[PDB]
């Protein structure tokens, strides 16, 4: 699996990585905002 | 993890880092305010 | 408010997809304006410019990127910005004296600007290897060498309206002072861009008539009474205008020689172009 | 770079013009403030 | 008195340009290759030859199915009149489903053949997008021409295929017809409140008024500076002529900065996709996540409030 | 600070009007006495803007110099009852105008031809249609647009349907045509020069021939490297000029609904078919 | 020195500078006393 | 304080004043036409 | 002060000089016949 | 580059023609107070 | 505090300080004029 | 007028003309088919 | 004043003032046109 | 400048943590004073 590296840029990798991490990221806690269950700032009671 | 410095230029890093870290106590801070529970400027009751 | 999107009291779907909008249109102009830096960059401040009365460089903002690698089709692989052409820029001692000290002032040319390639008249540093086609031709040659081209788009147009589809071969030259330069012996074509680029002229008007010189076509106006005009240069000044190396090649510094000479007679021609209207 | 000299002649330009700038400013908003106060009370103005 | 290079003067004919070799799989490019005056004038005088391979050809399969579904729907609507046909050509349509069927599949004469021909055009711009993407890959060119159609194509199928889904109708969707789609366009801009409130409608704005500025601002840049051969853009890239040098110093001492000969074509290629892609999630907001956009702009305080001029309407019904 | 380049173009002339006096750069902004001009109207304008806007609201987007009432006429009106707007578009106009003879002084001193400069009194000409042609024409200052980021957009969304379908009118039909297809050309220019220039990783360069070979591919035409900017240029000044006559006509030379202005095309004797 | 003026050339153009931008300002000072005079732009606490 | 000049040229510095104060001047005269009390030429009462 | 014209290009400012007196003056004059009691091509009383 | 000489000559037409048009201005001002005064009083005109 | 110059230009400073401070003392001027308060060519009572 | 073949080319002046008839012709039998009178197919009276 | 010819070609003086007295005229005959008073052609009355 | 060595770096440092402590104090100050003007931390119940 060491061999992944040799294949790919790790720099690239690690940019791509993180930008799916940190895109998914604000996607999820946005997608946790619209809901009336998940909402943390909203104080909603369930 | 001090080679981390071996992948990714520390001068770029750092740079967007603080762009990056702008952008995000930015919105965080506008997400607060954009509520009633935690918007220290209007004060509403909690 | 309430309904699907609400993310908050006031924050909603739409919204936040506008700002993480913002985001993104910012770090592409960022990305842009750092292309944009390639050509050129970085900046030379000149000591004139600075209270420390010292050259300097500046970056601006956003700083240039790296430099980037064109592989050409010859096997060469360039680097941009080119090295040779900035160390030509940097060395080079204009024949001009600025008007002015300070930051800013306009250079007034010493000698003659038409020749030295001050201003309008200026040249870049290219390549002198004439260029080529993808399949080895010489890209820019006359029809002379270039034989599988005949003038003309329509034969039936070129033969019954040839006023307009002209051939401009033996067509007398006049400068912009009205004066016979010369007579067009040949026509230049691009192989690649299937397009005429220079009217090769003599100067039987205005000096020897075996001698040879280029004319720019976007500086010829094809007349319709087999007459070019040329609103760039006098007449006279036909016989400065820059000579091949090789009577049946142009490299593209050559190019810049030539079409800079004429350019550079938008404002050096005649006297009064470089004065203003009023 | 600047001297030391140069760059204490740009300082002294810049004292001369700051010290200007900044005591018109005190003495405008002084008056201003004997005019109309611009920080409200707990019951406005 | 100076030459504008608006029309070119001088033109030269050779033999007909074959087309740069592909590679030894590719299909033959068609035989047919003639050259055209009136062309020559504003530019490249040859006509063909064109390439067709598997994308080309089923692309142009599927096309010509949807288009012979449209014409033979909007033909049939005015009775089969070829004269009628002209007076209403503006007019007719294919009209897509009626809002009772939601996502189904309804039968040919409501909406069912305007589903089918929205599937095979959809098919053929898809596999035209392959084909774009291929022809460039054959002559070891980027597939930079074919991700800016894959963004077009984006709001095409935004408008059509996943705004109506994401709303639960087919209705929603755009007739094909001349003026019905623009009927479309309008009652969209009723229904959901102003589509000028949109924000992405007005970046979309943004893009395409500023496309229109940039190919201005290039294409009269090109041709002041044709006198250098600024038009031999390639060459300036990778040799940065006068020309180059005379654009890009124009528009820095004009508006303080300026481009390069390549990153001009990066800042126009950008704003024309951009254009596309705002429009494409602009349309997917409205109706999803934003009911009235006006009242969604009085929200986010862009409503400008105007003085009394004249006496308030008041809803009877209210 | 210069481009490594720019310092042999910086030379005297080309200017029209003030001579030597204003022929000077600042930065990199070439100066000129258009520029100088452009510079105080522009700064007139926008300061003038700005205290209009310190009247009702500071908001960007709902800040709005609106033109004066119809019932003026074209007399000039009182600052806050849309004279303020009056001079706001004589200082823009004028802020147009020597922006593009100073793009003239430019493009002289470059060598260069009027192309820009003309290509943007295409541009000036359209907000010349809005705000002066226009209201000329139906005899009121008032018929301009006014001067804010979404109240103009009420402004183009009430004079539009003025019309009851502002997508019939001839006129408009044409600049939409003409809008939608030169970011169509922009998108296949400004693609096909990268694609060029930037091929797959681990290949050359290409040339002019490839360019011309794509298109010829896909479409069986290419308009070539020359041909693709004059198109370009004529496409998006034909956008400019067809979007003045769209709105030069629509109240001067027709006040009904555009659907309407098609009843000759359902008229016409050869196919009536009734 | 930048701009190329010699240092009696700069102090002399001080003079003519400084000259010129006190006439300017005293003038402007005495239109103020007429306008002031005229109507008075500073408010008291009621208004005008 | 004569050393300014050795820094900015004289006549770049008067265009740049001269330029502020055609602005200025007309803004002044302008914002007073806009106010009811000071439109001279409008003439309101007190 | 005859040294004004040592920075200042006579000529052209001359030619400045008229330009832009005449847009001053027609901008002078239009203003008062927006005015009521100064329109004199309208003439209401003063 | 201009000598004291051209200069003071440049002068000499500046400050024929400002004068020519100073005071004619002047007289224009004196008709239209005449006329008109606009300096309104506490009540207007 | 003369080390600053050591490292900012001193005329791009104060170039940027003189167009930084217009627009600025033009913003607070406006601001108050926009206000009830301190718009003192309205003069409203306080 | 045999000499008129001389100076035009003879295929573009018959194509020229059968462009002209064939549109003029589908032209006058469109405009008879709209008229109620000479629709010889819409099988009116008169 | 005959030095003025010196310093500007006389076409280029007769083109700008012919060119002034052009639009000038023509705004004032309009403007003329434009009131209720001296609109010859209207026939106004006073 | 943009070559700093060692001890010019530690000496701009210096500067900069200098000045960010004067900047810093100024507004720390500015602080307090608007917290004694209107307190921007509401309670439960509100302000
Ligand atoms: C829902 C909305 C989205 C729906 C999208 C559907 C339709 C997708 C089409 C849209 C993309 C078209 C343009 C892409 C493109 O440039 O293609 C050329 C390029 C040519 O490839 P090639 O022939 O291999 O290139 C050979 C050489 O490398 C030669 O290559 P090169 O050197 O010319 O290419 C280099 C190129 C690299 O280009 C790319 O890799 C593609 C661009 C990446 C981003 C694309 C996203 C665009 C759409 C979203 C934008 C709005 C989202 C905002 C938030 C939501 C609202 O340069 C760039 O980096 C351009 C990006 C600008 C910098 C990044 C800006 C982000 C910073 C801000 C965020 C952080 C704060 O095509 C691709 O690389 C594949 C793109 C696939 C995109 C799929 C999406
Ligand atoms: C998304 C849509 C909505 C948003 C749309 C966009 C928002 C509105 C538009 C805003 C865009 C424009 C903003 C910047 C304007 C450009 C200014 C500039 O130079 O840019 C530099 C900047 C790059 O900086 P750089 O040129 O590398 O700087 C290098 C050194 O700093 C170079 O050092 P240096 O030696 O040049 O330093 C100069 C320094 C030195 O100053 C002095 O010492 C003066 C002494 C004289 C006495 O100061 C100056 O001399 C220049 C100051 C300005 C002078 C103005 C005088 C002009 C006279 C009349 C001409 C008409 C204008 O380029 C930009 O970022 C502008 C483009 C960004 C926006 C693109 C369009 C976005 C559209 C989105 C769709
Ligand atoms: C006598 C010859 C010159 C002159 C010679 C000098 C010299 C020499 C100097 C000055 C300096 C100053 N001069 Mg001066 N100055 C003159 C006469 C004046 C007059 C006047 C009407 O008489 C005024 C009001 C000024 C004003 C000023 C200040 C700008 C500055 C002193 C304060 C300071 O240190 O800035 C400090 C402020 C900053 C460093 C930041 C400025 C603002 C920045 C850019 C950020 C704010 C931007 C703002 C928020 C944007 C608005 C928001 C928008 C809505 C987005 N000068 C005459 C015309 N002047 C000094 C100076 O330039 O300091 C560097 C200086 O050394
Ligand atoms: C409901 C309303 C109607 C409608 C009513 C109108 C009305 C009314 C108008 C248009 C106009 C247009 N409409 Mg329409 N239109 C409708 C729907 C559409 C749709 C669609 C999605 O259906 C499209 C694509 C269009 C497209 C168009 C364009 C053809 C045209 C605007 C371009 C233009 O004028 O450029 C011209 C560009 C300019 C005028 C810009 C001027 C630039 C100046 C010279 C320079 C400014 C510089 C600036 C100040 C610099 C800023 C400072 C610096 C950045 C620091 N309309 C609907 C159906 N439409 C307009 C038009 O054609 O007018 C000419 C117009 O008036
Ligand atoms: C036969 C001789 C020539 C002639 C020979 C000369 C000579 C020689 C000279 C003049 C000069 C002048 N001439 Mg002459 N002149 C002639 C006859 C005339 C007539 C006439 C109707 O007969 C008029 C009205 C004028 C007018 C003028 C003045 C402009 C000027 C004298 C005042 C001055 O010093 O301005 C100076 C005032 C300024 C420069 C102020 C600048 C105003 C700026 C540009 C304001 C810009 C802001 C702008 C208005 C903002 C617009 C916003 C709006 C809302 C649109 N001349 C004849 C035709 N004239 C003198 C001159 O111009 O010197 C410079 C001079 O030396
Ligand atoms: C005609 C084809 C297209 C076109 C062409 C075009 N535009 C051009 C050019 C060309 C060829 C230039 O050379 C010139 C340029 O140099 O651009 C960088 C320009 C330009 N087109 C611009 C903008 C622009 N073009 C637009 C449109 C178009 N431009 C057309 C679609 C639009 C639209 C559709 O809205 C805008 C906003 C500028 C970036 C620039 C011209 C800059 C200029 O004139 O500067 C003068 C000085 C100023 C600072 C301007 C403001 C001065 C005013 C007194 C204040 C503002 C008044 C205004 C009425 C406010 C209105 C606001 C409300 C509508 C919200
Ligand atoms: C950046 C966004 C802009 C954009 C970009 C864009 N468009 C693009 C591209 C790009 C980058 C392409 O590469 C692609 C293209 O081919 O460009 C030339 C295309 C394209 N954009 C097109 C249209 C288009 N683009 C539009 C818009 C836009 N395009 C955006 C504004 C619009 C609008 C405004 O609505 C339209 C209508 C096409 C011309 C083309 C893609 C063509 C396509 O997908 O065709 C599919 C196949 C068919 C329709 C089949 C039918 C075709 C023929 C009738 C078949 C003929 C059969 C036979 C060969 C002959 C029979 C007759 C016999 C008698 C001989
Ligand atoms: C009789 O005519 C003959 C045969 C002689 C030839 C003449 C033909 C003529 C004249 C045709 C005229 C055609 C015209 C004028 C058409 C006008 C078309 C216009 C203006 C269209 C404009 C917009 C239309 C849009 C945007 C359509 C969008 C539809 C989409 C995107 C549909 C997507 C559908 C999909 C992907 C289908 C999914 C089906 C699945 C499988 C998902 O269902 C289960
Ligand atoms: C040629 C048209 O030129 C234009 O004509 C129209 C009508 O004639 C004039 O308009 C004029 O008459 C209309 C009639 O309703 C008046 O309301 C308007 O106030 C008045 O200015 C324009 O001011 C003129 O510029
Ligand atoms: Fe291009
Ligand atoms: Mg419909």
């Amino acid at each position: 699996m060491w061999r992944l590296w040799k294949l790919y840029d790790p720099r690239r990798v690690l940019i791509g990585i993180f930008s799916w991490l940190a895109v998914l990221a604000l996607v999820i806690h946005f997608i946790l905002l619209s809901t009336d269950r998940f909402n943390w700032v909203g104080g909603a009671a369930v | 993890m001090w080679r981390m410095w071996k992948i990714l230029d520390y001068r770029r890093t750092v740079v967007l880092a603080h762009v990056g870290m702008a952008v995000l106590a930015l919105l965080i801070h506008f997400i607060l305010l954009s509520t009633e529970n935690f918007n220290w400027l209007q004060g509403n009751p909690y | 408010m309430e309904g699907t999107g609400a993310l908050t009291d006031y924050m909603n779907v739409a919204q936040m997809t506008l700002y993480a909008f913002w985001l993104f249109l910012a770090g592409l102009i960022v990305y842009l304006r750092m292309e944009d830096k390639r050509e050129g960059y970085p900046l030379q401040a000149e000591a004139n410019e600075n209270c420390n009365r010292t050259p300097e460089k500046k970056l601006g903002f956003p700083a240039p990127p790296s430099p980037k690698v064109f592989k050409l089709a010859d096997g060469r692989s360039i680097q941009v910005p080119r090295a040779e052409k900035t160390d030509y820029e940097l060395n080079t001692q204009l024949r001009a004296e600025p008007t002015a000290p300070w930051d800013g002032a306009p250079l007034e040319p010493t000698g003659n600007p038409m020749v030295d390639g001050l201003g309008p008249a200026a040249w870049a540093k290219r390549e002198d290897e004439p260029e080529v086609t993808h399949g080895g031709k010489q890209k820019i040659c006359p029809l002379r060498v270039a034989t599988e081209f005949e003038v003309g788009m329509s034969r039936d147009v070129a033969r019954f309206w040839p006023e307009i589809d002209p051939d401009p071969r033996g067509y007398q030259v006049l400068g912009c002072d009205g004066k016979v330069a010369g007579k067009i012996v040949d026509i230049w074509v691009d192989r690649g861009e299937l397009r005429p680029m220079y009217l090769e002229m003599d100067l039987s008007g205005v000096g020897s008539s075996g001698d040879r010189v280029l004319l720019p076509i976007n500086f010829a106006r094809v007349g319709y009474d087999s007459k070019v005009r040329v609103n760039a240069i006098t007449g006279q000044q036909f016989t400065d205008v820059p000579r091949l190396r090789e009577a049946d090649r142009i490299s593209p510094q050559e190019e810049d020689f030539i079409t800079g000479y004429f350019g550079g007679g938008v404002l050096y021609a005649v006297p009064g172009r470089t004065e203003p209207f009023l | 770079n600047v001297s030391d000299e140069e760059a204490k002649e740009f300082h002294a330009m810049f004292s001369q013009a700051f010290t200007v700038y900044i005591g018109v400013a005190v003495v405008a908003h002084i008056l201003a403030w004997a005019w109309r106060p611009w920080i409200p009370g707990d019951e406005g103005f | 008195a100076e030459y504008q290079n608006i029309f070119t003067r001088v033109q030269v004919r050779g033999p007909t340009d074959p087309g740069v070799e592909l590679p030894a799989a590719d299909w033959p490019r068609t035989k047919g290759a003639t050259h055209s005056w009136l062309l020559g004038k504003i530019g490249d005088a040859q006509v063909g030859p064109i390439y067709l391979g598997t994308t080309g050809v089923m692309s142009i399969l599927f096309g010509i199915v949807s288009i012979v579904i449209i014409g033979m729907n909007m033909l049939a609507s005015v009775d089969w009149s070829p004269l009628e046909f002209i007076r209403q050509f503006f007019w007719v349509a294919l009209e897509p489903p009626p809002p009772e069927y939601g996502l189904s599949l309804p039968p040919l004469n409501d909406g069912g053949w305007w589903l089918i021909a929205g599937f095979t055009l959809t098919l053929s711009v898809l596999l035209w997008f392959a084909r774009t993407y291929n022809r460039a890959r054959a002559l070891g060119l980027g597939t930079h021409v074919a991700w800016a159609f894959a963004a077009a194509i984006f709001l095409f199928l935004a408008i059509g295929f996943i705004w109506p889904v994401l709303m639960g109708s087919w209705a929603k969707s755009v007739p094909f017809g001349i003026f019905p789609h623009l009927d479309w366009t309008t009652a969209f801009s009723l229904r959901y409140g102003n589509l000028y409130y949109n924000p992405f409608h007005m970046l979309s704005i943004v893009f395409l008024f500023g496309s229109a500025l940039l190919f201005a601002m290039h294409g009269a840049t090109i041709l002041a500076a044709g006198r250098y051969n600024a038009e031999r853009e390639i060459e300036q890239i990778t040799d940065r002529g006068t020309a180059a040098e005379r654009s890009a110093l124009f528009w820095r001492w004009t508006m303080g900065f300026n481009a390069t000969m390549e990153s001009i074509h990066r800042w126009g290629y950008w704003f024309a996709i951009l254009c596309v892609i705002t429009g494409g999630i602009g349309i997917l907001l409205t109706g999803t996540v934003v009911e009235n956009w006006y009242l969604w702009g009085v929200h986010h305080g862009i409503a400008p409030e105007y003085p009394e001029f004249f006496t308030p309407a008041v809803d009877p019904a209210a | 600070a210069m481009l490594d380049f720019e310092k042999k173009y910086r030379v005297r002339g080309g200017t029209l009007l003030g001579g030597d006096l204003f022929d000077f750069w600042i930065g990199p902004f070439y100066v000129g006495i258009f520029g100088v001009l452009t510079a105080i109207f522009a700064v007139l304008g926008t300061v003038l803007i700005i205290y209009g806007a310190s009247q009702d609201t500071f908001n960007l987007w709902q800040i709005s110099i609106a033109p004066p009432d119809l019932s003026y006429g074209l007399a000039l009106a009182p600052m806050m009852e849309g004279g303020l707007w009056q001079i706001i578009t004589v200082c823009a106009l004028g802020a147009f105008i020597t922006w593009a003879l100073r793009q003239a002084e430019i493009s002289k001193k470059l060598g260069m031809g009027y192309h820009v400069p003309v290509a943007f009194a295409v541009a000036i000409l359209a907000y010349a249609t809005l705000v002066v042609f226009r209201p000329l024409l139906m005899g009121a200052w008032g018929h301009g647009f006014p001067y804010g980021i979404l109240s103009h957009l009420d402004w183009v969304s009430n004079v539009g349907y003025q019309y009851l379908h502002f997508h019939y009118n001839p006129a408009h039909m044409l600049a939409v045509t003409f809008f939608f297809t030169t970011t169509l050309a922009l998108a296949l220019h400004g693609g096909l020069i990268l694609s060029v220039t930037n091929p797959k990783k681990g290949e050359p360069v290409k040339t002019a021939e490839h360019e011309n070979t794509f298109f010829r591919d896909v479409i069986g035409y290419s308009i070539g490297s020359l041909g693709i900017h004059r198109l370009g240029l004529f496409l998006a000044l034909n956008a400019g000029f067809w979007s003045a006559v769209c709105i030069i006509i629509s109240g001067p030379f027709w006040t009904r609904g555009w659907p309407e202005w098609w009843n000759w095309w359902l008229n016409v004797p050869i196919w009536s078919w009734g | 020195s930048l701009t190329g003026l010699s240092d009696e050339e700069a102090k002399e153009f001080h003079s003519i500078f400084m000259q010129s931008f006190l006439i300017f300002t005293a003038v402007a000072v005495v239109a103020h006393f007429l306008a002031w005079a005229w109507r008075p732009w500073i408010p008291g606490a009621e208004g005008y």
